[PDB]
């Protein structure tokens, strides 16, 4: 996270940090608990992960540092990539990780609400993107979740400024035309935060974006709300 | 690593 | 409680 502060403990109960078991156990990317087996995250974090077997999903994380080797987790059962992901600049930057074990909620995790299809009419004010991510391009993993208030900007203002991109519908931009506060390496995965009306939505993935925090160039994130019916597709099914 | 700016929050 | 919510 660029030019962000400290998240306390119990501030984004949602946000989940995944590792990677092989060569090394690092941190990978961010995810957001939306059911009590379900993370949501992002399709290119599993570039060259072959095998659910090799991930574990943290809960209830403040600080990098608290993990090791007696540390719980969950171990992912299944890893459902959308059916149309290319990369990550082309959209669909979507995917499901199906928890083994069954969370159990509490203070210091707990999910988060997706848009309803009929609110894509709420514009959001209060908008946060949290992670542990880079503070600036070639730094390293941050030992304390991170986090950044951002703006939204309308999908033509975010055309304008990615030209050569097409901005599809179903994808969604944050962030300062000064620059200075984005999500940067390790965000990515991470969860795009709304409150609005007293309660917290999932409003975006972050996915892609030029550099990280740069002028005129704001995040570009998987815009939940258009594949909300392929979530309810992939959790509720028979 | 920087083959693509589009992918500097991306892992990698 | 969630208006859209995947069913535990």
């Amino acid at each position: 996270i660029v030019g962000g502060t400290a998240s306390v403990r119990g501030e984004w109960p949602w946000q989940v940090t995944l590792h990677t078991t092989s060569p090394t156990q690092r941190h990978l990317c961010g995810g957001s608990i939306i059911g009590n087996q379900w993370i949501l995250t992002a399709a290119h974090c599993f570039y060259g992960v072959e095998s659910p077997k090799i991930l574990r999903v943290y809960s209830g994380i403040l600080n990098q540092s608290e993990i090791k080797e007696d540390t719980s987790f969950f171990g992912v059962q299944e890893i459902i990539i959308h059916d149309q992901y290319k990369m990550a600049e082309s959209g669909y930057d979507i995917a499901l990780l199906k928890l083994e074990t069954t969370v159990g909620y509490g203070d210091s995790q707990r999910p988060i609400c997706l848009p309803s299809k009929g609110d894509r009419n709420v514009i959001y004010t209060d908008c946060w993107v949290t992670g542990w991510g880079y503070r600036k391009l070639r730094d390293k993993i941050q030992n304390t979740l991170q986090k950044a208030k951002i703006p939204l900007v309308t999908n033509e203002e975010c055309q304008k400024r990615y030209r050569g991109h097409k901005i599809t519908h179903k994808m969604i931009c944050a962030g300062y035309r000064e620059g200075g506060k984005d999500a940067c390496k390790g965000d990515s995965g991470g969860p795009l935060s709304c409150k609005h009306n007293e309660v917290w939505h999932l409003v975006g993935i972050t996915s892609w974006g030029e550099g990280c925090a740069q002028r005129e160039r704001p995040g570009v994130y998987t815009n939940v709300v258009e594949y909300v019916d392929w979530i309810l597709e992939k959790t509720q099914a028979v | 690593t920087c083959v693509n700016i589009m992918c500097c929050r991306c892992p990698x | 409680e969630c208006t859209t919510k995947i069913k535990p």
